[PDB]
């Protein structure tokens, strides 16, 4: 009785406590109280008390993810308000806050563009109109936002590569920065 | 999510009653199946979380004989293929234990094989002592909506005197619960529009 | 052994019963990690124009 | 009894107490309860119960180191996929953040670069 006490999950311990009590049917056949009954039936109590306190944690953990998907909602929708030609801030720190949100955080951006570039490389769509897409969402990025954070890389690297081109007075057999750079502006 | 409403208005299921008639399974047995599995849910989140009605693991899927290999990492996505093939399993597994036996058939749950039949065993011998946790309560929700020999001999085991009943985890914890605090309604935003 | 019997026989609640070990007597007793080893992923910003 | 209830580890006091019953077994030398073994009885159920929180300690620490494997692991990706020719940022500021990682710090930067210099000079 005291090891289906100690169990993690509740349901676990209400069925263990059943097997128990048909265990102590076959050596008790009747139909009196017994203190070995008050035993099952203390168990089956606690076991009601342990399901109370497990939903309390169950409900807490739920709401801490559900609020990291609003968060990422709240993010979609006020990107889509700003390439539809609405004039609001696509900073995380001028993103609406509810108490469904919370407090917004840069991680928070990092994963929506993330998200969002995994979503528009997964459609059924040719690669010019995945560029474009692209495209709208870097020129509705923020300064300081993910989308540009992303390909200041390939800024970074061309500037690079053209300036030690210019210092060693020869450009490399490899320039993959300017490549892609010029495909972009393309 | 109490009495598993049976008479809810039936949502999306125009494939249950098809699926029974090709394959001969209840209507009430796939429905409370697919009830138990994902409650409906198109989300179905777990530790694997597969947010199709039939909630299967990778190893079921591939030796289900589908061509799981397709798709999102997944095919038993769309519906109406992953539960008739449910369906089928289901028929399959009623119809080899000779006669309308539709709780031993609950090998579903546990499987055939080194966890799975020494439980079926020891369910034909009506021991059910040596079935695991998880096996007697699966069986235990399914008794409602299931035709069985043994149906009578599974609710009279784990009662407080021999003349009791026992008593089902939904039915002992049910009512006990918290409700989120957080909702899906989200902030808005307002754009700054001055036309001239 | 021979001694596979008295060792088993060695703390029992009475002299006719027998010892439980720490495998059986904790055993069923414990909590899951919470922490799995299913990473986020990034992407890389590709156009090719 | 009480001393071996007052052990770090339950598996070290399950022993005690199967050697405090295998004492009193000389002194009570029959099957009845008397209020003795209720006394050993008991001590077995808390060592129970001390077992169930030292689960949850062993548990919660493994998870905290487990943590910070994980987000090793996401920082090498980052510059797996980065040295391959993607372009995705190497910043700490700017990894994949999950439950199964959490915020990423300085010294995660540091002990990666530490590791992997290590790495590299162990190859042959």
């Amino acid at each position: 009785i005291n090891s289906a006490l100690n169990q993690e999950d509740p349901r676990t311990a209400w069925e263990m406590l059943q097997g128990i009590k048909a265990e102590l049917d076959k050596v008790q056949p009747d139909e009196q109280m017994t203190p070995q009954r008050e035993w099952l039936i203390s168990a089956q109590e606690q076991v009601q008390n342990q399901m109370n306190a497990w939903t309390k944690a169950q409900a807490k953990a739920l709401d801490d993810s559900m609020k990291s998907m609003n968060k990422l909602d709240v993010i979609d929708k006020q990107f889509q308000k700003r390439i539809n030609g609405e004039w609001v801030s696509t900073d995380f720190k001028d993103m609406p806050v509810n108490e469904n949100t919370g407090e917004f955080k840069h991680s928070d951006m990092v994963n929506y563009a993330n998200k969002k570039l995994a979503e528009i490389d997964s459609m059924d769509i040719p690669d010019g109109a995945k560029d474009a897409m692209k495209l709208k969402y870097l020129q509705a990025d923020s300064k300081d936002g993910a989308f540009r954070t992303a390909i200041g890389t390939m800024v970074t690297d061309a500037g690079q590569e053209w300036s030690a081109a210019v210092i060693n007075g020869k450009l490399p057999e490899r320039t993959p920065a300017m490549d892609a750079l010029r495909r972009i502006r393309n | 999510m109490d009495k598993y409403d049976k008479n809810v208005p039936s949502d999306y299921d125009g494939l249950f009653q098809k699926a029974a008639d090709a394959n001969g399974v209840s209507y009430d047995l796939l429905r409370k199946v697919a009830w138990t599995e994902s409650r409906f849910v198109p989300t179905a989140k777990s530790k694997t979380g597969p947010l199709g009605m039939m909630q299967f693991t990778k190893a079921t899927a591939k030796a289900l004989g589908l061509r799981v290999t397709d798709g999102p990492d997944d095919d038993r996505l769309n519906p109406e293929l992953a539960i008739n093939a449910a369906a089928k399993q289901l028929a399959g597994l009623v119809g080899k234990f000779d006669g309308d036996e539709l709780k031993a058939a609950l090998a579903y749950n546990q499987g055939e094989g080194r966890l799975g039949n020494p439980q079926l065993e020891a369910y034909s011998k009506g021991d059910f002592a040596s079935i695991s946790e998880e096996g007697r309560n699966y069986m235990r929700n399914l008794l409602d909506v299931a035709k069985s020999p043994m149906a009578g001999q599974l609710e009279t085991f784990g009662g407080i005197t021999p003349k009791g009943k026992g008593i089902p985890a939904e039915v002992g914890l049910a009512g006990i619960g918290h409700k989120q605090k957080v909702t899906q309604e989200l902030p808005e935003s307002t754009s700054f529009d001055v036309k001239g």
